[PDB]
């Protein structure tokens, strides 16, 4: 399951 | 046997038109099952694999906006790192993204993975205990202060421990036949002469699944030593995988070489003369 | 900025036969950055209706592609790949040897 979201860099 | 879900996002700057360009796909072991593209325009989330096909659209749905999400957020981090470089708005440059959950042989949770990488380089990666990055250049170190002040690390692990550990079960499930199948290589070796004095045995092991697998040349006695060519293991197209391993031995002494096959497909290794 | 430079494979996916309907693959990896030219040729021509699969990567973070065609190998056609990238100094050309 993708994830809802990805980290900020 | 144990068993993994992946993800490996790439994202790449379009100077001068817009978007940047993002590529999505999933992975259960060696299997593709899931692949999101935004170069369309309205870019939805797919099956890639036979079992995926039966599932509701409220499933993808959901995986759609989840991948125009994390594009939104990618697009974000690519001008945030070139602001971090002072680069040039006009450069291309790529940002990719790799997670994933690993199960024990007991179907339990046993590791996790996340790394993020810049320009093909490593940029910033999380640790094996899932609480703590490693940065490569101040550039990511503050990549990873912003992250440890949001606890960003502790999202991550969640998703990761959690949910990744569920939803793996349940497509383990739905592909119970293929996922938890095990394709035995088919072996053979052929015999082809460099010289007058010289031959090449080349030892094939064809349509196995899944990739890991391990080719060895062996000369009868002991303590010796062969200078063995290798190709990279490569996919058949199919599902299943290809590799081959070549050897140079003296004409006539063929018959005290052997190839040694080891998969986990096959109860026993193999072993093959010419 | 690493750049790195494609490795190659042209292969079938099952054992060649002569007049026997098979799959010709081109298998490139180990490569950065993602864009990359591979072309499948028929005696010298590019065949025109090449699919690929979808853009992944390794876990040193070159990409990696196949790009494959249904074909019939014959004693007469001569079947090759021709790739070109960033890091190349000229397009590379593997020749499909069904012994390799
Ligand atoms: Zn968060
Ligand atoms: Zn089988
Ligand atoms: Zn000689």
């Amino acid at each position: 399951r993708f994830p809802a979201k990805a980290p900020l860099l | 046997g144990s068993h993994s879900l992946k993800y490996f996002h790439t994202s790449v700057s379009r100077p001068g038109r817009g978007e940047p360009r993002f590529i999505s796909v999933g992975y259960v072991d060696d299997t593709q099952f899931v692949r999101f593209d935004n170069d369309a325009a309205s870019p939805r989330m797919v099956p890639r694999a036979p079992w995926m096909e039966q599932e509701g659209s409220e499933y993808w749905d959901r995986e759609t906006r989840s991948a125009r999400d994390t594009a939104q957020i990618f697009r974000v981090n690519l001008r945030t790192l070139r602001g971090y470089y002072n680069q040039s708005e006009a450069g291309s440059h790529t940002l990719q993204w790799m997670h994933g959950c690993e199960l024990g042989p007991d179907g339990r949770f046993l590791r996790g993975y996340e790394q993020f990488a810049y320009d093909g380089k490593d940029y910033l990666t999380l640790n094996e205990d899932l609480r703590s990055w490693t940065a490569v250049d101040t550039a990511a170190q503050i990549s990873e202060q912003k992250s440890n002040d949001a606890s960003e690390a502790e999202h991550q692990r969640a998703y990761l421990e959690d949910t990744c550990v569920e939803w793996l079960h349940k497509y383990l499930e739905k592909g119970k036949e293929t996922l938890l199948h095990l394709e035995p290589p088919k072996t053979h070796v052929t015999h082809h002469p460099i010289s007058d004095h010289e031959a090449t045995l080349r030892c094939w092991a064809l349509g196995f699944y899944p990739a890991e697998i391990t080719l060895t040349w062996q000369q009868d006695g002991e303590g010796h030593t062969q200078d063995t060519e290798l190709v990279e293991t490569r996919p058949a197209g199919d599902g299943t995988f290809q590799k081959w391993a070549a050897v140079v031995v003296p004409s006539g002494e063929e018959q005290r070489y052997t190839c040694h096959v080891q998969h986990e497909g096959l109860p026993e290794p193999v072993t093959l003369r010419w | 900025m690493i750049q790195r430079t494609p490795k190659i494979q042209v292969y079938s996916r099952h054992p060649a036969e002569n007049g026997k309907s098979n799959f010709l693959n081109c298998y490139v990896s180990g490569f950065h950055p993602s864009d990359i030219e591979v072309d499948l040729l028929k005696n010298g021509e590019r065949i025109e209706k090449v699919e690929h699969s979808d853009l992944s990567f390794s876990k040193d973070w070159s990409f990696y592609l196949l790009y494959y065609t249904e074909f019939t190998p014959t004693e007469k056609d001569e079947y090759a790949c021709r790739v070109n990238h960033v890091t190349l100094s000229q397009p590379k050309i593997v020749k499909w040897d069904r012994d390799m």
